[PDB]
């Protein structure tokens, strides 16, 4: 079967304020716990533990 | 005539004999170096009374007799019985010839 | 010396499975906030240090450093036979709980306090 | 183990579960030697005719007549 | 051998607490006192036998494992217990 | 000349009936197999047949469907299809004609070559 | 008042000795003493071919295990039942009780 | 408007054989040129220059 690309040290999920306070950059799932973040690509926003893809009306 | 009891009794007695046969094989493999000679095994009343007959006794008594403690544990585990309900006596065989 | 105090912590902390090795696992343990005595080591990139330092502060637990990643490698128990012994390096590590009390744990907690 | 199987009704949409019955040689292996043939099943023995004759006198069986 | 680190230390402590172990061969069931898969417990102890730490005797359907004296210490170092601690 | 018929029912009606209805026509041993419900394998075979009869159009033949569901009775949903039945060695191909209803797929395939000394 | 004591045993000599011992105890207490009732023996049997393979004249053997038994029905007060039950231990004979 | 997370040095788009030959890990668009790669999340595979999201039947 196909080969698996890898993205090294995952730190992109977050953003840091000037005060040093940290917040998630990607948005978070309502139904899989807020600790699961949501991907983006074109019309698609998507999720892990449920594989559900939202399709945007744009 | 018919007895409802007979099947239970027959099964119960057979099952005891099977445990004897297995435990005897185990001790023979473990203790052939000790001159293992014979076994007694009263399963029918707690405490389970075990008497083991041996030619030499040093290696069963050695290091606070932990080999005894281990045999008790393995008999307990195989019979599915609480270790507290077993007594093991080791007997030196007289008149060995 | 506190070097032996770390030895007394790490060995007992890794016999029982309570010592975590590697920057990625240290990260999730800092977030999950179930850790103590995080070891930094010398040779890591300024960005990578900034990550551990920033998180470790935000978690509100004790942080510490050791003079080389090979000095940490001994504590992690990554050491192996050459024939003599050699030590594989470890970058960052931490303990989940002290499973039994020891003088080194006290000495380290007093060095922190 | 009592294994279970799914089966579909005539609609090929509704499903139900049924249990596999334990029968045949597969679970009646000789308790002394794992053999599948010549197993005596009487009196809740589960021992083959070869193994029986060497152990019979330890269990307590005798040839009286 | 496919055991978790938790499962490994569960076998180490049992084998020190009591100086023996008993495992049933050709079984997919769970060891009564450990809640670990029989084949996996057998495979773990197999290594200790190969290392010369543990005796093995095989009788009917059961493997009887006995811990040697010259290995109580190795398991005590491995399990990092105090120097005063000894089996039942 | 008259339309094909099985136990009183025309192919037009027969191709429209549910499996539950068709069961009232079949022999006793085949009925007992449908009453006791289909296996997970048999369900996939049947869903592929229903898909295939629907999907196929024009004059081009649909692709062969292979199966190890030897004991399944033939159903009016797989009429006209090409189906491969496992012979214990290979998927032996056949076309399901109308006259096969009331029989199992094993009845049309030999697991043992004929003997001539 | 009444007790019935079942002595059950797959060895004849033991059951004969233990019953003679208990009969002696009964007559030494003298509560109008009596013999035990000799019960129908339970007999479980197996029939098998001797050879471990098909070769030779097929020769067959019948093994049978005999469970002998003896019953005492007896009159005693509750203290004497409780005290005498100390007799009913360290035997290869299995011992069972009924009461009303 | 919202904040933009960033994934550092993009190298995940490819895979490397033992011979040193390189091939894309993600699949490629049929209608935007093969140089445009396709994202994945749950039922969704998606694309850049066209924003078209395919929905899988799983
Ligand atoms: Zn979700
Ligand atoms: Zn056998
Ligand atoms: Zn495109």
């Amino acid at each position: 079967k196909p080969k698996q690309d890898i993205k090294q040290i995952i730190l992109t999920q977050f953003s840091v304020n000037k005060d040093g306070e940290c917040k998630p950059l990607r948005n978070s799932c309502s139904t899989c716990g807020p600790s699961v973040f949501l991907g983006r690509s074109g019309n698609k926003e998507y999720c892990g533990r449920c594989y559900t893809v939202a399709i945007l009306n744009k | 005539m018919f007895n409802p009891e007979a099947s239970s009794i027959k099964n119960r007695f057979v099952e005891r004999g099977c445990y004897y046969a297995e435990i005897n094989e185990f001790l023979s493999k473990l203790l052939q170096k000790e001159g293992f000679s014979g076994l007694s095994l009263r399963l029918h009343e707690r405490p389970i009374r075990v008497v083991i007959r041996l030619e030499k006794t040093t290696e069963v008594l050695k290091d606070n007799s932990v080999l005894l403690k281990q045999i008790k544990a393995l008999i307990g585990k195989r019979l599915q019985e609480d270790v507290s309900n077993i007594d093991i006596l080791i007997e030196m065989v007289k008149n060995k010839g | 010396t506190l070097d032996q105090a770390l030895y007394q912590v790490c060995r007992i902390s890794n016999a029982n499975n309570r010592m975590v090795k590697g920057i990625r696992q240290v990260s999730k343990k800092l977030l999950d906030s179930n850790l103590k005595l995080v070891l930094l080591s010398n040779e890591i990139d300024e960005r990578s240090a900034n990550i551990i330092i920033s998180l470790a502060k935000k978690t509100n637990i004790p942080l510490i450093k050791v003079d080389d990643s090979i000095t940490l490698g001994r504590y992690a128990g990554f050491e192996k036979r050459t024939i003599e012994i050699k030590v594989a390096k470890c970058g960052c590590a931490g303990i989940v709980d002290y499973v039994q009390p020891s003088q080194g744990q006290v000495f380290l907690m007093n060095a922190i306090k | 183990m009592n294994k279970q199987m799914i089966k579909y009704n005539a609609d090929l949409e509704t499903t139900f579960t049924v249990e596999r019955k334990d029968f045949g040689r597969t679970n009646r292996r000789c308790r002394a030697c794992f053999a599948y043939n010549g197993v005596i099943r009487k009196y809740d023995l589960m021992i083959c005719r070869r193994c029986f004759r060497e152990y019979a006198g330890d269990i307590g069986f005798k040839i009286y007549d | 051998m496919q055991l978790s680190r938790e499962d490994q230390v569960a076998i180490r402590k049992y084998l020190f607490r009591e100086s023996i172990c008993l495992v049933k061969d050709k079984d997919n069931g769970n060891h009564p006192e450990l809640n670990i898969n029989n084949k996996q417990v057998m495979k773990f102890l197999r290594s200790y036998v190969s290392r010369g730490l543990v005796e093995k005797v095989f009788v009917w359907q059961h493997a009887y494992f006995l811990l040697k004296s010259e290995g109580v210490d190795v398991l005590r170092e491995e399990l990092y217990l105090d120097e005063t601690e000894v089996p039942l | 000349f008259k339309e094909f018929s099985y136990k009183g029912v025309n192919l037009e009606t027969l191709t429209s009936m549910s499996i539950s209805e068709f069961k009232e026509l079949l022999p006793s041993k085949l009925r007992r197999s449908i009453n006791r419900g289909f296996s997970a394998a048999e369900r996939d075979f049947i869903k592929k047949c229903i898909k295939a009869r629907s999907e196929n159009t024009g004059l081009e033949r649909p692709e062969q469907i292979n199966t190890n569901t030897r004991n399944l009775p033939i159903l009016p949903t797989m009429i006209g299809l090409q189906i491969g039945v496992y012979s214990g060695r290979d998927f032996m191909p056949m076309v399901i004609k109308e006259e096969m209803l009331g029989r199992r797929l094993r009845d049309y395939v030999e697991t043992r070559k004929l003997c001539t000394h | 008042i009444n007790v019935e004591l079942r002595l059950l045993c797959s060895n004849k000599k033991l059951l004969s000795d233990l019953s003679n011992r208990y009969y002696n105890y009964l007559f030494q207490n003298s509560p109008t003493a009596k013999k035990p009732r000799v019960l129908q023996p339970f007999i479980c049997d197996v029939t098998t071919r001797k050879s471990p393979c098909g070769q030779g004249t097929a020769t067959w053997s019948k093994y049978k295990m005999i469970i002998h038994g003896r019953m005492f029905a007896l009159q005693m007060t509750h203290q004497m039942l409780k005290d005498s039950a100390a007799f009913l231990q360290n035997t290869d004979v299995e011992v069972r009780l009924t009461l009303k």
